[PDB]
């Protein structure tokens, strides 16, 4: 089960978009990689 | 009854309304904002 | 409360110290010892006052 | 007298671009015209956008007035001399001055590439020039003969591959292998302050205050006399469809048929707000790659870009 | 910098830099 | 205020100035009313004085 | 959607004339 | 101080006027930096601190006589509705706060 | 109005001595760091 | 009256203006200043919003 | 060694942490990506034989 | 040294091949040689 | 040479003309986080009493 | 005592000498006299009085 979870943020803020097409990209390599947008706005990895 | 009744002036600030300093480039250079912003901060 | 000023204290103390020690055309600490600095001027030193010796 | 000269519509000036704290002194352009780069009294080598006009980057390692800047065709270098006695040679890769050379005795006051060998040639005021090997920083020769300070040079790959003009007045035609004067031209009575080269004409113009004088290669026969610009000459350019533009120490330029000598064209700008009438001047002047453009970098520290006029026939200005 | 900690360098602070923990915690 | 000096792009938290001195638990927290409240008082306050004598 | 976190006269400048100055002006 | 010299043909004095305000661009650029030098601790030289008291009092100065010349010529600031205003707000608080004006000091004053 | 001597304009506007057909550019700043290579090399 | 003369008083991070007055003037201008101070403060002209107070 | 390199928010608030162990330097210096903002010229050390 | 080589030369385009510089291989042979 | 005086040079140092003489400014951060609470008046920024 | 106001605001328009330069004054004060700290606090007291109200 992925059950440790961390949060990550781009540092410039208008550069969120670049950090999303990444985060696609990281969700297709890694099987077992979850990827979820919280209420607030956090974008959160699982990983084991 | 405000609590400005009796203020003996008003509309003081309004001519400082918009900054736009930058678009005017001056040649003389005591004229020029750079050296009014260094005189009014180092001579205080 | 200041921890800003704790610390330039530390370094304003070392430089006056230092600037008598190039006036004497040396640096090398055990020919100046701190009593030389912080005794009084009543024993013949040059009785600073001391600020710097603290733990930050 | 003469045929009639080719029409060449007028130019008018369309954007004035100021930031500069001193006189522009120095101006020079890109070989993929996307920026150009000048230097000024200022102190500051500054890089604008040649399209938008928007200032890029700023530079600041000299110590005095930068008097020439140019940039190379064959490596990503921007080489800089100035009146602070020095040549600087920067990389546009890291925006970082990589290497300098020593050696002139007084001011530099200009400085050209040699087209196909990597040498650098500097004109200065201790009146000679010098040939500087670019990745070894050592001189291979000093050029040396003029009575007073060398106040322009120019290269080019065919013989003669060094013109030097001077304020005693001559221009000289060297060798650049052995480093000594071919031909000695005298024809000038003040003193030689900019000379230019054809592109594809096998000649050159040189000015002063008199008028202009256009010479032919590699004996240097003289042509013909440019005359009516009455005034101290800073900067000869010349165009390939043959205009030929000179801008003054007063702040006029002249511009001229490079066939006929017809001078078809008098341009004297405004000067910005704060300054004096006086202040008019240029410094230099550049065509960019396109030819579209011209660029002048004038006395009262604005950069002024001149554009060719569409909507002018034969009709409307008749060449007389 | 050790735990976030000290300072990044000693030099031209007028010390030696060395860092003791605080040894009356509760 | 907000009619004097009407704010589409609220970038009235851009030139308002705090103190970095404190922690960040410390300092004024810029909240929109309170920004536009600082903002009108000292605006009042400077209408109340003229130009020709002092200002703020 | 309520909520999205993921998007001139020289008596002017002269309020309250007093009668001394009135008179005088 | 102006300067005119009335001889002086027009080329010559164009150039000069060209040539002392190069001079004066370079002066005022380096009093300039080197004041911020001064404030964030980068020189420790003290002749120049001492050339840039120098320079920006000459400067201050010819500001300072500006600012007068123009108050001389483009009229007090203070206009005669402000002014008035000004005066008699004043004489209402005096007035209200039963102030007794202080007197000339008689020679015989014991104090 | 009357004007203030911070407030008073000695020279005439750029647009003013120019003109309207020509385009006047003021650049007190640049628009990149140091830290951007102006050829940059290819990665 | 006479000519007063001025130079700046360097504190690197700002400079302050000091006035040179001729002494005959300035014996004059003291004792101008003590006795205004006397008389103002006995006859209550400055009211206690107004520091820095003598009392603190 | 000298250093190489020389805003309220709340991705880095107090009130949102569970401080249960300290991280040491140790860590930072063992997985230097996932403890870090910015590895700037970074390695990875041998993970074990 | 003369009179009359400062006189103006002829104005005008009798020959535009004479007064076109050289090819490309008599430069990259001065080239080389340089 | 000995780069002696750094801070202090004949010119204008690289980081003195950003910091002060119109190079360019990082400027991270632009207006991050303002939003008004849900529960108050856009026009009064107070809290509602009819929506 | 109008004597004394006189003297004071005459005591104002100097002439200001450093080095070859010099001017008169005649707009604002001149902060090195010994009376002037006065001048400030009065002239402050009316400013003080814009700022309020008479009411307040």
């Amino acid at each position: 089960t992925s059950v440790i979870k961390i949060a990550v943020e781009p540092v410039n803020p208008s550069e969120l978009p670049k950090m999303l097409d990444g985060l696609r990209k990281v969700n297709k390599s890694y099987p077992s990689l979850t990827t979820k947008v919280e209420e607030s706005g956090e974008h959160v990895i699982l990983g084991t | 009854r405000r609590w400005d009744d009796d203020v003996v002036f008003k509309n003081c600030a309004k001519g400082v309304d918009d900054q736009k300093k930058d678009k005017r480039f001056v040649n003389d250079t005591l004229r020029s904002e750079f050296h009014k912003k260094f005189m009014e901060k180092y001579i205080k | 409360n200041t921890q800003e000023l704790l610390d330039l204290l530390v370094k304003c103390e070392n430089k006056i110290q230092t600037r008598i020690k190039i006036g004497l055309n040396s640096k090398m600490p055990s020919r100046f010892p701190p009593v030389v600095f912080y005794t009084p001027k009543e024993l013949g030193g040059l009785g600073m006052l001391s600020m710097g010796h603290v733990l930050i | 007298t003469m045929p009639k000269p080719q029409w060449h519509p007028p130019w008018k000036l369309y954007r004035v671009i100021s930031g500069h704290l001193g006189w522009v002194r120095c101006i020079a352009v890109e070989p993929g015209n996307q920026w150009f780069v000048t230097g000024s009294a200022d102190r500051t080598i500054k890089i604008w956008d040649l399209a938008s006009g928007k200032l890029k980057l700023s530079l600041t390692g000299h110590i005095s007035t930068v008097r020439g800047v140019i940039v190379s065709t064959r490596s990503p270098y921007l080489f800089s001399c100035g009146e602070d006695k020095q040549v600087k040679c920067w990389d546009l890769e890291y925006n970082k001055v990589i290497r300098h050379y020593h050696g002139h005795l007084s001011a530099v006051y200009g400085l050209d590439l040699h087209p196909t060998i990597d040498v650098l040639v500097t004109c200065s005021r201790d009146s000679t020039a010098r040939i500087w090997d670019v990745r070894t920083k050592a001189s291979v020769h000093t050029l040396s003969g003029h009575t007073n300070a060398v106040a322009t040079v120019r290269c080019q790959a065919a013989e003669p591959q060094i013109i030097t003009g001077s304020h005693d007045t001559t221009i000289r035609l060297w060798d650049l292998v052995a480093g000594k004067t071919r031909v000695t031209l005298t024809n000038h009575k003040k003193s030689v302050r900019a000379v230019v080269l054809h592109p594809r004409h096998y000649t050159f113009a040189s000015g002063s205050p008199d008028n202009i004088k256009q010479w032919k290669f590699p004996d240097g026969s003289f042509i013909q006399n440019l005359s009516g610009h009455n005034a101290i000459i800073n900067t000869l350019t010349v165009n390939s469809d043959g205009v030929l533009v000179s801008g003054a120490d007063n702040g006029t330029m002249h511009l001229w048929d490079w066939r006929t000598g017809y001078n078809f064209q008098r341009v004297h700008a405004a000067v910005q707000p704060g300054s004096l009438d006086s202040e008019s001047g240029i410094f230099a002047c550049a065509f960019d790659q396109s030819e579209s453009r011209l660029l002048t970098a004038e006395a009262d520290k604005t950069i002024k870009v001149y554009r060719e006029d569409d909507t002018a026939t034969e009709e409307t200005h008749p060449v007389s | 910098m050790y735990n976030g900690i000290g300072l990044p360098t000693p030099r031209g602070s007028g010390t030696n830099g060395y860092v003791q923990r605080n040894l009356s915690l509760v | 205020y907000l009619t004097e000096h009407p704010d589409p792009n609220n970038e009235n938290i851009v030139g308002y100035n705090n103190k970095k001195c404190w922690p960040r638990d410390a300092r004024m927290r810029l909240m929109k009313h309170d920004v536009n409240l600082g903002r009108a008082v000292f605006w009042d306050i400077k209408n109340r004085l003229p130009r020709s004598v002092t200002t703020v | 959607t309520l909520q999205d976190p993921t998007n001139q006269d020289p008596s002017y400048y002269l309020k309250n004339t007093n009668a001394e100055t009135r008179e005088t002006l | 101080i102006p300067w005119k010299v009335p001889g002086l043909p027009t080329p010559i004095e164009n150039m000069i006027l060209r040539y002392v305000k190069a001079k004066a661009d370079w002066w005022t650029n380096t009093a300039h930096y080197n004041r911020e030098r001064i404030r964030r601790g980068a020189t420790v030289d003290k002749t120049v601190c001492k050339k840039n008291l120098g320079r920006l009092t000459r400067l201050y100065l010819k500001a300072e006589q500006e600012r007068q010349h123009n108050y001389l010529k483009d009229g007090p600031y203070i206009t005669a509705e402000e002014a008035v205003a000004v005066y008699t707000t004043t004489v209402h608080w005096l007035e209200s706060r039963r102030f007794s004006p202080i007197p000339f000091p008689p020679l015989s004053y014991k104090h | 109005e009357v004007v203030l001597h911070e407030d008073k304009k000695y020279y005439p506007t750029a647009e003013e001595v120019y003109g309207p057909e020509v385009e006047t550019i003021v650049q007190e700043e640049d628009t990149q760091p140091l830290t951007e290579p102006i050829i940059k090399p290819v990665k | 009256f006479k000519e007063v003369g001025i130079e700046f008083m360097d504190l690197y991070s700002h400079l302050v203006p000091v006035y040179d007055v001729e002494p005959l003037e300035k014996i004059t201008d003291a004792y101008l200043d003590q006795y205004l101070w006397y008389e103002a403060d006995k006859r209550r002209l400055f009211p206690p919003w107004i520091k820095p107070a003598d009392t603190e | 060694f000298e250093p190489l390199v020389r805003d309220w928010n709340e991705f880095n608030d107090i009130n949102k942490i569970i401080i249960r162990q300290p991280i040491r330097t140790e860590y930072k210096i063992a997985f230097p990506y996932l403890y870090n903002n910015l590895p700037h010229h970074v390695h990875l050390t041998w993970y074990h034989t | 040294s003369k009179y009359t080589d400062l006189v103006p030369k002829e104005v005008m385009n009798a020959d535009d091949p004479d007064l076109q510089r050289p090819d490309e291989e008599a430069i990259k042979e001065i080239t080389e040689k340089t | 040479g000995k780069r002696q005086h750094q801070k202090d040079k004949m010119y204008i140092t690289c980081a003195e003309y950003t910091h002060f003489y119109g190079g360019k400014k990082p400027d991270l951060p632009q207006t991050n986080f303002r939003r008004l609470p849900f529960d108050h008046c856009s026009l009064s920024l107070q809290p509602f009493v009819y929506p | 005592d109008h004597n004394i106001a006189d003297y004071m605001t005459a005591k104002n328009n100097v002439v200001i000498n450093y080095k070859d330069m010099n001017h008169t004054n005649s707009y604002g004060i001149i902060r090195g006299l010994q009376f002037a700290s006065f001048i400030v606090q009065y002239y402050g007291l009316v400013m003080d009085l814009l700022v309020l109200g008479l009411h307040r």
